[PDB]
């Protein structure tokens, strides 16, 4: 895993001037961190119970 | 007949665009000029690509 600057310099890079205001909001949240989903729940672990 | 005077001007333009430079009178052959819409577009281009 490569640092997200250096994915947002590249993927602004090769990106034409006519698409470049449409597509930001995709390298913004390319490079947002992962702040992973609420999962299904699986109550009371061995160690809990 | 009635688009006649549109097979008119393609005449003009093409001995237009082939145009040749006199300078005593006798054309000087080997003569490359660049225009100042040729160069308008080198300047709006590379303002474009600078801006980009």
């Amino acid at each position: 895993e490569g640092n997200s600057v250096a994915g947002i310099i590249k993927s602004v890079n090769e990106t034409s001037g006519a698409n470049l205001l449409s597509s930001l909001k995709t390298i913004k949240a390319q490079a947002a961190p992962i702040y992973p989903a609420a999962a299904s729940s699986t109550g009371y672990s061995t160690q809990a119970k | 007949a009635k688009n006649a005077s549109e097979v008119s001007e393609l005449l003009a333009k093409s001995l237009a665009e082939k145009a040749v430079v006199t300078e005593g009178g006798k054309v000087v052959e080997g003569f490359s000029y660049v225009s100042k819409a040729v160069a308008a577009k080198v300047i709006a281009t590379r303002r474009a690509e600078v801006h980009e």
